[PDB]
Parts: C-alpha cells; sequence; structure tokens
RNA sequence: CAUAUUAUUAUCUUAUUAUUUAUAUAAUAUUUUUUAAUAAAUAUUAUUAAUUUAUAUUUAUUUAUAUCAGAAAUA
RNA sequence: UGUGGUGUAAACGUGAGUAAUUUUAUUAGGAAUUAAUGAACUAUAGAAUAAGCUAAAUACUUAAUAUUAUAUAAAAAUAAUUUAUAUAAUAAAAAGGAUAUAUAUAUAUAUAUUUAUCUAUAGUCAAGCCAAUAAUGGUUUAGGUAGUAGGUUUA
C-alpha cells in the first residue's frame, strides 16, 4: 500500500531537483563523478493508477507538498487526472472524514490549476457531480436544509467548473434532484439538458475488461445509485435503471462499492 | 543631484565665514577641487542693514555674482544644477517654477525686477 | 675574514595564469541507430529515461613556451 | 540572516618607487586620420517579442525583431581626402513595477497617469597614443648596446 507513498515521494523530489544536477545524482555512470566530485536511483515516467489506491489508507498533507511545485514544472501538474479529483472527493467524504478541508483545499488549487494548462482537471463527469453527490449526503445526513444557503453553494460550485462539457448527462438530474431536496431555485447559465447517455455493461466481457469497466465507472455507479436512493422519484428513467441492474448484476462476487462507502459513514459517526 | 556635470557651490572662506563658486564641476570631483568652470559667487551672509534703515524698510541683500549667458549654456548641454543653486537660478529668473518641488512649492511683496 | 640587501643567468626547482600539441567506452546540450518504464485510443503509436553515434561548450589528462617566487653561481 | 539592483576606477591618506620604457611642465603641436565603445545627464525619435532556468523576478541563459568594405560617378583643401549614390554584410537590445479607471468573461484585456528598460543621432562630460623643449650629482662609471638601430611581413 506504501507503494504509492515512497514512489511518488521519490517521483516528487526527481521533479523538485534542479535540472543543473539531475543528471550528476540520478544517472548511473555519474555516481562516481557525484560523491567524490546523496545518489538516488533513477526516475521512470508513473502510472495515474498508481496514486488511485494511495487514497486508500496524510491526503491533505500530501495535496499539499504536491501542488505547492513550481507551476512550470508540467510532469507533476498535467500527472493529477480528474479522475483522481473524483476519487479523493469520494474517499474525503465518506471514509477519511474531513471534506470540508479538502473542497476548500481545491477551491485554491483550482484558482492555481487554471494557468497550468489543465482546466479539464475540473469537469462535470469528475468534479462536478461528484461535488453534488456528496452535497446530497451533506444536506441529508445533518439536514442542513437552507434555500439560500444551498444556493449559494451551488453557485460557488458552479464558479469551480473549469470544463463546460456535460455530455453523460447526469448534471441535470444531480441539479434537479438538490433543488427539489431543498427547494431553491436551481439558475445555472451554462449548464444545459442532456438525455443521458452510459456505457452497456456486458455479462460476457473478459475478467480484465470486467475488473476495467468497474475501475472506471465505479464513482457514476456511486453517483447513479446515490441519486436513485436518495429519491423515488429518480426510477422514472428506465436508463438510470439499466445500468445501475447491469452494474449490480456483475457485482455479484465480493460486495457493492455503495455498501463500504455507507457504512464506512457509520464508522466514523458514532 | 544627477549626471556628470553640475552646477554646484565650492566652500571657499574661512571658518565660520562661508562663501561660494557657483561651479560647473564633474560629479566626481572633490567639492572644493577646481572645476570645469566658475560661473559666480555666492555669499549666504546678507548684507546688514541699520535699525533706522529697518523702520525705513530695507530687505538685506545677499549678493550673488553670476556670469548668466554661461550658465545658460551651460543648463542648456545638460548640466543639473544642485538644490541651493537650484533655488539661487529660480529667483535670478534663469529657470521657473519647472524647477521647484513638493517641500520649497506666498503673496508677492516685490517682483524680480531687471536693472542696467 | 664575517653579516646583510639589489640585480643578472646557455643553471636547477616552480604556485598561478595565458598560449600550445596530443588523449579520453570523461561530462552537459543538440543528431542519429537502438534499448527501457508510462500514456491513450482501438498489433500499437507516441511521450519521459538509459545505450550507441557526431558537432559544439566544458572539465580530467598530459606535450611545449613564458611567468611570481626560491636555490646555485656571478657581480 | 533569501534571490536582485544601484553605489565604492571616486574621495581620503601617503610619498615607497620613479632621473624619464608610459613621470612632470609647456605648445594657440600632431595622427594611426583613435572603435558601428557612454560611463551619465540633456534634446529628439523609435521600440520594449518568445521560450528555458531558479520559488519568482527588472536575476541569469537561448531565440525573435531594429559603421565599415566594395562599385559608380562628383569635385578639390588633391597626387589623397571628402561627397553622394547602390549593394554587401551591419545586425547589435530590452523590463517591468505603482496607481486610476474602462470593458467584458477573480480572469484576462484597453487606455491612461507615474517611475523604470533598450536602441539610434547630436551635444555635454570625458578617455587612448605620439612629437618638440626642460627637468640632481658622480666619467676616480668611458665605452655602451644585440630587439640592440633600421627595413619587410604576420599576430
Ligand atoms: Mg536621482
Ligand atoms: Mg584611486
Ligand atoms: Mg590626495
Ligand atoms: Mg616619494
Ligand atoms: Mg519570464
Ligand atoms: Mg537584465
Ligand atoms: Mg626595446
Amino acid at each position: 500500500g506504501e507503494i504509492a507513498k515512497a514512489k511518488l515521494d521519490e517521483f516528487l523530489i526527481y521533479h523538485k531537483t534542479d535540472a543543473k544536477l539531475k543528471p550528476f545524482i540520478y544517472r548511473p555512470k555519474n555516481a562516481q563523478i557525484l560523491l567524490t566530485k546523496q545518489p538516488r536511483p533513477p526516475v521512470k515516467p508513473l502510472s495515474k493508477q498508481t496514486l488511485n489506491d494511495f487514497i486508500y489508507s496524510e491526503l491533505l498533507d500530501w495535496f499539499k507538498e504536491w501542488t505547492g511545485t513550481s507551476i512550470r514544472k508540467r510532469a507533476i501538474w498535467t500527472y493529477i487526472s480528474p479522475i483522481h479529483v473524483q476519487k479523493m472527493l469520494t474517499a474525503s467524504f465518506f471514509k477519511i472524514g474531513k471534506y470540508a478541508h479538502m473542497v476548500g483545499l481545491l477551491y485554491g488549487i483550482e484558482h492555481k490549476f487554471l494557468k497550468a494548462q489543465n482546466p479539464s482537471v475540473f469537469d462535470i463527469e469528475h468534479f462536478f457531480n461528484t461535488n453534488i453527490m456528496c452535497a446530497l449526503h451533506r444536506n441529508r445526513l445533518k439536514d442542513y436544509k437552507d434555500a439560500e444557503i444551498a444556493q449559494r453553494k451551488l453557485q460557488v460550485a458552479w464558479k469551480k467548473v473549469l470544463n463546460r462539457k456535460n455530455n453523460t448527462g447526469l448534471a441535470n438530474i444531480l441539479v434537479a434532484t438538490l433543488g427539489r431536496q431543498i427547494g431553491f431555485t436551481p439558475e445555472l447559465t451554462g449548464l444545459q439538458p442532456v438525455d443521458i447517455s452510459l456505457p452497456d455493461i456486458p455479462n460476457s466481457s473478459s475478467g480484465a475488461e470486467l475488473k476495467d469497466l468497474l475501475s472506471k465507472y465505479e464513482g457514476i455507479y456511486l453517483i447513479a445509485r446515490t441519486l436513485l436512493d436518495i429519491d423515488q422519484h429518480n426510477a422514472q428513467y428506465l436508463e438510470l435503471q439499466e445500468f445501475i441492474r447491469q452494474y449490480q448484476n456483475a457485482l455479484s462476487e465480493s460486495s457493492d462499492p455503495y455498501d463500504t462507502h455507507l457504512k464506512a459513514l457509520g464508522l466514523l459517526e458514532t | 543631484t544627477c549626471g556628470l556635470v553640475r552646477i554646484r557651490l565650492a566652500r571657499f572662506g574661512r571658518k565660520n565665514s562661508p562663501v561660494y563658486n557657483i561651479v560647473v564641476a564633474n560629479s566626481r570631483k572633490a567639492r572644493d577641487a577646481k572645476p570645469i568652470e566658475v560661473l559666480g559667487t555666492y555669499v549666504p551672509v546678507p548684507s546688514p542693514v541699520t535699525k533706522r534703515e529697518l523702520k525705513r524698510g530695507v530687505v538685506p541683500i545677499k549678493d550673488v555674482k553670476l556670469d548668466f549667458d554661461r550658465t545658460k549654456y551651460w543648463i542648456g548641454v545638460g548640466a543639473q544644477p544642485s538644490e541651493t543653486v537650484t533655488k539661487l537660478l529660480r529667483k535670478a529668473g534663469i529657470l521657473n517654477d519647472a524647477w521647484a518641488t513638493s517641500k520649497n512649492s506666498r503673496k508677492v511683496v516685490f517682483e524680480r525686477m531687471e536693472t542696467l
């Protein structure tokens, strides 16, 4: 599990090191010309999925020492995929249980992200959708149900939308769910309706492909079943049902991703 | 002050009795070194006026000798006057109010008058 | 006969520096031929990183000349 | 007590060396006809573009853009110079901060008011080199000098 904790750290040290003395530290043949005139082993391009499970065990700290790097180091900044954004929002809200500080971080570091040619890291399908998915739980749990308080936070969370792409279409259903749960007026310039489109989930898929669909669609499934459970009205759409039923049928093995997070709420609640 | 060439005051006279040359000088040379040119003299002590003459209403006179045509030449080619020299040249009519400063910026009791 | 300082050299030694030959599986950048770990869409194709390769800029190595200064000798 | 800029070639003190190989003084002295040099103020003009590197930058890198030699004639202050033209290359930079507002969608941008940056021309202030004349005593120091004296090239 600490493979990430060591490998990402070494990656960050390598990229934070000055280019004058990178060859003399990291290259093998230059070791002799370094110590006579500490040496670390080479560093190779690092996998996006390596940091995915670093969230599964700190995270605020890692993100802070990570995003404090200079803007013009492209490898450090472009590495963060929006998948990571969704993953860490989800894990923060459910099991790490420090959601507020994470959202404050991501707001400030969004203001910084803008000028690194990484606007896509915030988009509908990996930042907004999960943001309001966690907002619905936030409203339900402690009964935060004021109208203006929720409305202003919705507006601000709409400010932090650096990709105007809304193609899958869950965004508008999420907005409707939020507005009806609270009762405010969902005014969202820029947002537009879209008829929902989710990929089919075959039951004859290869095992690696089965878990690949699982890994891609864990978050969208969490949002889907959350949106179903929070509102019986949202049983209206059968495309909301087709993907969910196919997925939960493919989940006959082991346990739902949903179950663990919902009880992870509880293990922190006490 | 700025620049290589500067119009400034060089001290002459005894202790407690300052007199000055108005000189065009290199910025680096010593204050009392031989300058590029001696433009004039300046006696900072006003001419004494008798008490009866104060009743009359005379103003004490501060004496300045100056070569006006050469001073205008040196101002023209870019020489930079000091603050005291700037004050002296503004009241001689050589320089106008554009050389005044915020601290130095009022009713006129007399008007700058040129005689022959 | 003894002590001291200054200068000179067909002599010896010589920091430093500047020139000067020649050498680097010597380095850092660009050029190739290749080997490595990432990416993405659907066998990859591209990126980052090492191997070999040939032009620059340096260091290490020396060849030669001059050189502070000493030594010896002479005045 | 981090990165940067500007400031210390001046002034101050001293008289060791220095007798002229570059020192001093003088001249209304010169040329090699002293450089696409401004050091730092004037007067005008025009600019102020990209990356890389450092944590960032008016710090450093890399890149973009902006007189001389030829030839043709002209003359004369002529056995050369100067003038004008046409080419060749010149071909060499930079920087932004502080305030206002005005747009739009905190983000950029557009103006301005400030103080800075760079380039070019001229002016100031200034530098480099050479000549002539002069600059103490001892010839019981009378011969000295081999780059020495001169010529021709190259660096
Ligand atoms: Mg000033
Ligand atoms: Mg000195
Ligand atoms: Mg002195
Ligand atoms: Mg002396
Ligand atoms: Mg920059
Ligand atoms: Mg600079
Ligand atoms: Mg000689």
